[PDB]
């Protein structure tokens, strides 16, 4: 199985520590998040996840941010995909058993890495339990957004945005 | 200050134990489900829809894992749900967020926490400045 | 197996719902509080009492906030009873701690977690080995 | 204000950034816990701290472990001690407004740092405030356990098993 | 200017704060060095970051191992490529200066941090300056080795020694 | 034990000291370079044709820097060079690199401490095992 | 044998390092340095390390700072200490065994840790060869400063420098 | 800008060829040791004295490996001597620590590094600030 993972600059060190884990456990893993501590944005890898999973790149994603609600967000506003944020091991094997949930979002600078891991292989245990009402949850679910061509699969969505970065439009 | 709220029928008790916490603080709330609504995509799509056409900027979805809420309401354009189990999450997606919405669940956060929380994410104002860039990336997407 | 529970005027509503979990699941329950216990001191000594005394080696203590049951209790020489509010600490605590108990708070965890975390605990046994020093340690303090 | 820290070695890190925290707000630390991440024994710096706090060399006290439980407990049994587990805010703040608790516990591989700061910076700002009914909790609480003058003091108390330990009677 | 970057498990802490510094200064990165702390192999990142220079998607390269052995050599043995292996500033304004070098090599477990940002500030600061006697020199050396169609620009390059690896033939 | 050594006109000096050394030490030298060579390639293209013809498993590269003649000898396809200057590389890259030589910057490398570096890495031996993956990638190599 | 070990807050991680290094060893340690990584002051702790040693608590000290230039000149500017200053193997090797220098300083920012490891380990493992020529030099550095009985054992001895600290005496 | 230099019979070679170097880059050389030092003792302290009792704040001493000079210099009141063998500590203890002097080892430093290490010795001027508590603390040592 492959896993995509991603993440912003204030969790780079848990993700080093959660895709470590997941290959000693077997899994194939394809790192989109950003790979130093340098400030960035979490939309631009959750986007790049949420992307591998859709396309088949990926069977799941797992992505996180210092709460997780910025990337699994992103990760969530794309087609095909259903991200659950999960600060717990509860609500995560319920987003993998009834809402069949691809993504994963966990806040690495809120969750201690023990209970990240721990989070992470309880999602990654569950398996999808269809009833004809999860699948009506879903179907719905997959029905809200409006898919949009300039979106999917444009690797210069967001070059707008970063060139107005590069350029102080973004200061404080 | 005004709040959004509404519940599917698993978190419809705690919406109302915190409909009465709020109106008894001060707070002017806007309850989109009188009644329960018949599920969580229901009840989460009515407080997005009611938020985004107000001029109130915060809001609270309750459902039995807030997962479901946020999921669903994150899938409208412009949205912005945050699943709150604790206390920095509560302040830090208001602040860097600017969250249009929590979501709690209720077979997950007792009741007292909710309150903590709730109150952490009411009292918090997005600090805009540089965090923009990112909420401009999010309200792009779908 | 054996489970001791016990819980106080805020612990007791949880505390039943999870009785009958537990006897739903073929487990020997004793209930050394049928009625809420007058604060969480009593019914957390009571839990003690009763599994410093007993063949059992599991027991959860409910009220409120979990920090007081624990406070309390871990004042008990032999006793070690753990806070739990999530689910590795669920598991963690039995490993390494042995945990004769843990505190449940109802104001803090909601029921379909506590849950999770409950057979967690149930489900792992003391590891024993290296970690028995540490016990050792804390046998030896008031 | 005076504050004294402990920790065992899987949450030594942790330890560091609540202590580089505590003296940017001015508090003055006393660093008891372990000073590297070599294998050690909780009880010995939970002991520590709470003798600390309550011979009055510190005002209140912080201790962290893998979840905390061990740690915390080793804190609350000694004499004058109510130390209260928290990894959240909420029963933080109960613990020292309606416990008077003087010793802070928190689990540092379970909790995030962000979180760990939240909770220290609640527990810290909080203020008891005495009513009839915590004040008879508090009694009860501080009358449950019988002094051991053998403990009281005694940073040999825990000699035994140290040398139990050299010998390799403890092994997996 | 673009900086390719790459590194094994055992230095990838310190390539995340070389990385952190070049885009600091200005610099785009390309990092393709491993992301986590995986045992992995040396010769994969260091190859991947020599095409990049080579091929042109790169003007400068920095390959980091514990020694810097490992990678700098994988990196040096490609195709356009004069890979330095330097743990001192004055042999890495030399291997700038007077050979032209395109790829350093740091050990970024012998070598502090603090040494090795002053390493590769002087190797991107210095210039090439050509004479009689080092063009000469870096004739020679450009055309010691014999270009192998097959390796130049091929990913796949490693693939047998990677499938024997996860078949277990290189146990110790 | 064989070792190979070889240098240019800046190292020369300093190679004529370590064949001292290593003949005093009991070890059978096979000097490349009794004269300096032109520069650093020749005389690490020379040490390294005596090396992968040899029996010897150990040589020496001696020039200004060290940076040229592992720059040069890594070219040669099967060749390991490594360019040392303290030492803990010393021993490591032969224990992990199973280097098939070391080269010294004499204009960087103080005599002592070349000397240290020198005799950490000849009583070093390659630990092979899962090691060797990295070597056989490196063999691949032009 | 006995290990006392200081530092100042830019190099705590790898004073941490070098402790784990020595207990696994067998060594005794003494960890006298700073604790965390709050800006503070070298000659602090290389003066814990210092008496210490010539007190016979430790039978050498160990002290680091970013370059160890700080924290290894104020060692040896104690009573019956002789420091060695040695970012390498082979002076350090030479102090222990021509100077008997019971103190090593290392700059724990500008050599990585492999090195350090090996610096340490080459210097516990030397012994010391009296030889006439030697012990002269040793006498002589022994008996280049004047004692001053106001600053042996006097942990007060920085008190007035702190408190400057504390008013700002010392802004930038 | 003005230079103190000395040496004894191991670090001699080395001090000619850098003050040869010096005077050939319009700097004025004070050598207090014409001839050889009986040790690094007497060179290391006739630098210190000159040193100290000069308006000349940089100096080098050249002995075989650094350590001694810097050890036996720094037990002089006042006193701040660095053994350099690297190129960041060449100017970070000229800007942080102010160092009166600094201390190679002709033994462990090869030539054209110790130039490097020189110069940027002699490019570094003394920060001040916050610093100046560690030189005021140094200054009170003995
Ligand atoms: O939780 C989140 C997003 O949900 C944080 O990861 C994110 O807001 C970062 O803090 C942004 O980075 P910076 O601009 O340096 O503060
Ligand atoms: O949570 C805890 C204690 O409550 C952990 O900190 C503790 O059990 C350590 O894991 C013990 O250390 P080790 O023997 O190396 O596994
Ligand atoms: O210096 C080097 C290579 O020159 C080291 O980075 C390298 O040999 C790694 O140690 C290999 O990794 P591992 O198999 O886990 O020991
Ligand atoms: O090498 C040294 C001292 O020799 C450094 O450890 C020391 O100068 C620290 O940098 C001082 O700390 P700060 O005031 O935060 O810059």
């Amino acid at each position: 199985m492959i896993i995509a993972i991603g993440n912003d600059h204030i969790v780079t060190m848990q993700k080093i520590e959660i895709s470590n884990m997941l290959k000693d456990m077997g899994y194939t893993v394809i790192d989109e998040g950003t790979y130093d501590t340098h400030r960035t944005h979490y939309p631009i890898y959750g986007k790049k996840v949420a992307e591998d999973v859709a396309d088949g790149r990926a069977d799941l994603g797992i992505v996180m941010c210092g709460t997780g609600i910025g990337i699994s967000t992103a990760a969530d506003k794309n087609e095909g995909i259903r991200a659950a944020m999960c600060d717990d091991v509860t609500s995560a094997v319920y987003a993998r058993e009834q809402l069949n949930a691809n993504v994963l979002g966990i806040g690495g600078a809120v969750v201690g890495v023990h209970l990240i891991q721990d989070i992470v292989k309880a999602y990654l245990d569950a398996t999808y339990k269809e009833t004809p009402e999860n699948k009506k949850l879903i179907d719905k679910i997959d029905n809200i957004a409006k898919p949009n061509p300039d979106q999917k699969d444009n690797p210069h969505f967001f070059d707008a945005e970063l060139e107005k970065w590069a350029e102080g439009v973004y200061h404080d | 200050m005004d709040v959004i709220i509404g519940a599917d029928k698993d978190g419809f008790a705690m919406k109302e134990q915190v409909k009465k916490y709020l109106e008894e603080h001060q707070y002017r709330v806007a309850d989109v489900t009188p009644e329960p609504a018949e599920d969580f995509v229901e009840s989460s799509l009515a407080v997005t829809k009611k938020l985004l056409n107000s001029d109130a900027h915060k809001a609270i979805m309750f459902d039995r894992y807030g997962v479901g809420s946020a999921m669903a309401s994150n899938k409208v354009k412009g949205m912005v749900t945050a699943v709150v189990e604790e206390e920095n999450t509560a302040h830090m997606t208001a602040e860097h967020n600017g969250a249009k919405a929590i979501a709690i669940g209720t077979g997950i956060t007792g009741y007292d926490r909710a309150l903590v929380i709730i109150q952490r994410y009411l009292d918090t104002e997005y600090a805009g400045g540089r965090h923009q860039i990112r909420l401009d990336m999010l309200e792009k997407m779908i």
